[PDB]
C-alpha cells in the first residue's frame, strides 16, 4: 500500500532529476509524517523546498492563506545574468525586457557576450525587436569595460533597469569565472551599489551537474536568484530542489518558449504539480 | 566483503555492491530504467563466477561493471565512414552545441583533405546564420545561408548548385534546436530529411543532459533516424551518463566528443574513458 506509493514516488522524483540525496530526504520525512495520503504531503513538502524567502510557506502552515504574488521586482537597477554555455541567457534577457517594459519600466541591455560568434548581434536583434537600446561592441571587446559603459549610459539616460548578458562559460574554468567577477566589479565601479541582482540561468534538461553549476557561480558572484528555462519541454527541472535546499537562492522566473512573452513568474504550486506529473 | 578467493560470487554480494553501483550510475545521470537494466545485466553475468586467488568478490564485480559499461558505450572508438559524396545533419535540443559542432566537423575533415560546405538552416534563432557564417570564416569553409521561408526543395536546389560549382564533398547541415515533442518542428526536420537525404543524422547531446536524455534520443531516432551521436561540453565536469542512456535506446555509435568551445575542440569519442568518468575515476 504505502510502501508501493513511496516506491512509486521515489521513481517519479528520480525521473524528475531531483537526485538521490534529496529524494531520500523527502521520502524519509513524508514516511515519518504518518500522513495517509502521501503525494499530497510530498507536494506540500516540495512547495517548501522551492522557496527560501520563508514567510509565505509559514503562513499556509498556521492555517492561513495570504497571497498576492505581485510582479517580481529587481532589488536594484542592474541585473547580471550568468550561466554555462547554451542554457538560455540571451533569450531570457530578451524576455525580461518584454516583461518589464510591459510594466512601464525603461529597459536597456548590455551585450556582454563579446566572446562567442554573433553573441552580441543576437542580443542586438532582440533589442531592435523590442525597441530596447543595446550597448554592444566588436567581438573581442573587454566585457568589463562594456558593462561599465552600459551602467554609465543607463545612469545618464535615466533608465530603470539594465540587464547584463555574459558569454557562456563552464563553471570549471577558473579564468572565465574570474572574468565574471571582473564584470561585476566594473559594474560596481560605475555605480557602487550595483549589481543588486545576479541571476543564474539553468536549463531544465540539466541533470545533477546543475547543482555544481549553481554552487560554483554562487561562490564566484553571489547569486540572488535563478531562472529555469526550457520548461516547455519534458524535463521537470528537479535539480532545483537540491539547489534551493542547499544554497537558498530563490527561483525568479521560468522560461517556457522561444518567444518574447514565453516567461512566467515562478509559481511553486504549479511547478510541483508538473514535476510529479 | 573483504576476503581473497574463497568462494563464488553470491546473490548476497550482488546486492550490496550493485546497490552502490546503481547509485553511482544515478549520480552520473544515467537514466533510471537504463540503470536497472545495466545492474540486472551485471547480476546475470557475474551471478556465480569464481573469485580466483587474489581478487575479492568486490573486485570481480567492479571489473564486470567496468567491462559492461565500456561495451555498452561502444567498446572502441569508431568514426564515420565517408564516401564520394556525404551530406550530414546536426540535430538536437536547443543549446546542445549543434552550430559549433558543425564548424568543428568542417575543420576536422578539411584537415583530412575533404572539401566541406556548411549549411546554416536555422532561420528562427536571431543571428543564427551570422553565427555559422562567422565560424565558417574562422575555419576557412564555405557557408550557405538558408533564406526566411525557403522550402526544402529550394534548399536542395541551392545546396546542389553550390556543391557542384565549388566541388564540395561533405555537406554539413546545421539545424535549429527543437524540443523532441514539438510536432510542427519535428515534422519539418523529417521533411527536410526526406528531401535532402542525409547519409548521417547526428544527435548532438550535451554531456550535462539529465534523465530525459533517454526520451530525447528515442524521439529523434524514431522521427528522423539518428545514425550517430556527438557528446558535447566534455571539458566540463558533468559525469556524462546521458551518453549511456542515448546509446542504450538507439544502439548508435557516439562518433565524437566536443571538448572545448573552439573549432579545434573535437576528438574521437573513447568508450573506455567515459566508462571511467561515469564511474567517477576522473
Ligand atoms: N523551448 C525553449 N527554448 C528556449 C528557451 N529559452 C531559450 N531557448 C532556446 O535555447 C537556445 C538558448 O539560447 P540562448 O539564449 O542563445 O543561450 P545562451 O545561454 O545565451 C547561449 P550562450 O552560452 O552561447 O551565450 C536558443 O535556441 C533559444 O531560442 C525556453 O524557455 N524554451
Ligand atoms: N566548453 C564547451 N563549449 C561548447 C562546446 N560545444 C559548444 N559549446 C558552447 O556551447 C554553446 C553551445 O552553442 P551552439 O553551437 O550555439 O548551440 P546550438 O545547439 O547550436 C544552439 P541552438 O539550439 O539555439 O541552434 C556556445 O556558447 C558554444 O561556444 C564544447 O564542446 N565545449
Ligand atoms: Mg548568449
Ligand atoms: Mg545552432
Amino acid at each position: 500500500n504505502l510502501e508501493e506509493v513511496l516506491e512509486e514516488l521515489e521513481m517519479a522524483l528520480l525521473a524528475a532529476d531531483v537526485g538521490l540525496s534529496a529524494t531520500e530526504e523527502i521520502l524519509q520525512e513524508v514516511r515519518a509524517s504518518g500522513r495517509k495520503d502521501l503525494k499530497e504531503a510530498v507536494k506540500e513538502k516540495l512547495v517548501g523546498m522551492l522557496e527560501p524567502d520563508e514567510r509565505r510557506a509559514t503562513l499556509r502552515k498556521l492555517g492561513f492563506n495570504p497571497q498576492k504574488p505581485k510582479p517580481v521586482e529587481p532589488k536594484g537597477r542592474v541585473v547580471l545574468v550568468v550561466g554555462v554555455n547554451g542554457v538560455g541567457k540571451t533569450t531570457t534577457i530578451a524576455k525580461l525586457g518584454r516583461y518589464y517594459q510591459n510594466l512601464g519600466k525603461k529597459v536597456m541591455f548590455c551585450a556582454g557576450d563579446t566572446f562567442r560568434a554573433a553573441g552580441g548581434t543576437q542580443l542586438s536583434e532582440w533589442g531592435k525587436r523590442l525597441s530596447i537600446p543595446v550597448i554592444q561592441g566588436p567581438e573581442g571587446t573587454d566585457s568589463a569595460a562594456l558593462a561599465y559603459d552600459a551602467v554609465q549610459a543607463m545612469k545618464a539616460r535615466g533608465y530603470d533597469l539594465l540587464f547584463v548578458d555574459t558569454a557562456g562559460r563552464l563553471h570549471t574554468k577558473h579564468n572565465l569565472m574570474e572574468e565574471l567577477k571582473k564584470v561585476k566589479r566594473a559594474i560596481a565601479k560605475a555605480d557602487p551599489e550595483e549589481p543588486k541582482e545576479v541571476w543564474l540561468v539553468l536549463d531544465a534538461v540539466t541533470g545533477q551537474n546543475g547543482l555544481e553549476q549553481a554552487k560554483k557561480f554562487h561562490e564566484a558572484v553571489g547569486l540572488t536568484g535563478v531562472i529555469v528555462t526550457k520548461l516547455d519541454g519534458t524535463a521537470k527541472g528537479g535539480v532545483l530542489i537540491p539547489i534551493v535546499r542547499t544554497l537558498k537562492v530563490p527561483i525568479k522566473f521560468v522560461g517556457v518558449g522561444e518567444g518574447p512573452d514565453d516567461l512566467q513568474p515562478f509559481d511553486p504550486e504549479a511547478f510541483v504539480e508538473a514535476l510529479l506529473e | 566483503g573483504r576476503l581473497r578467493g574463497r568462494g563464488r560470487i553470491t546473490e548476497e554480494d550482488l546486492k550490496a555492491t550493485l546497490r552502490e553501483i546503481r547509485r553511482a550510475l544515478m549520480d552520473a545521470d544515467v537514466n533510471l530504467e537504463v540503470t536497472r537494466d545495466f545492474v540486472e545485466r551485471v547480476r546475470e553475468e557475474a551471478l556465480g563466477k569464481q573469485v580466483l586467488e587474489s581478487l575479492t568478490p568486490a573486485e570481480v564485480i567492479l571489473a564486470t561493471v567496468y567491462e559492461a559499461l565500456k561495451e555498452a558505450l561502444g567498446g572502441e572508438a569508431r568514426l564515420p565512414v565517408l564516401k564520394d559524396r556525404n551530406l550530414w545533419f546536426l540535430v538536437g535540443l536547443q543549446g546542445s552545441g549543434k552550430t559549433t559542432t558543425a564548424a568543428k566537423l568542417a575543420l576536422y575533415y578539411k584537415g583530412k583533405g575533404r572539401r566541406p560546405l556548411l549549411v546554416a538552416a536555422d532561420t528562427q534563432r536571431p543571428a543564427a546564420r551570422e553565427q555559422l557564417r562567422l565560424l565558417g570564416e574562422k575555419v576557412g569553409v564555405p557557408v550557405l545561408e538558408v533564406m526566411d521561408g525557403e522550402s526544402p526543395e529550394s534548399i536542395r536546389r541551392r545546396v546542389e548548385e553550390k556543391a557542384r560549382l565549388e566541388a564540395r564533398d561533405l555537406i554539413l547541415v546545421d539545424t535549429a534546436g527543437r524540443l523532441q515533442i514539438d510536432e510542427p518542428l519535428m515534422g519539418e526536420l523529417a521533411r527536410l530529411k526526406e528531401v535532402l537525404g542525409p547519409d548521417e543524422v547526428l544527435l548532438v547531446l550535451d554531456a550535462m543532459t539529465g534523465q530525459e536524455a533517454l526520451s530525447v534520443a528515442r524521439a529523434f531516432d524514431e522521427k528522423v533516424g539518428v545514425t550517430g551521436l556527438v557528446l558535447t561540453k566534455l571539458d566540463g565536469d558533468a559525469r556524462g551518463g546521458a551518453a549511456l542512456s542515448a546509446r542504450h535506446v538507439t544502439g548508435k555509435p557516439i562518433y565524437f566528443a566536443g571538448v572545448s568551445e573552439k573549432p579545434e575542440g573535437l576528438e574521437p569519442f573513447y568508450p573506455e574513458r567515459l566508462a571511467g568518468r561515469i564511474l567517477g575515476m576522473g
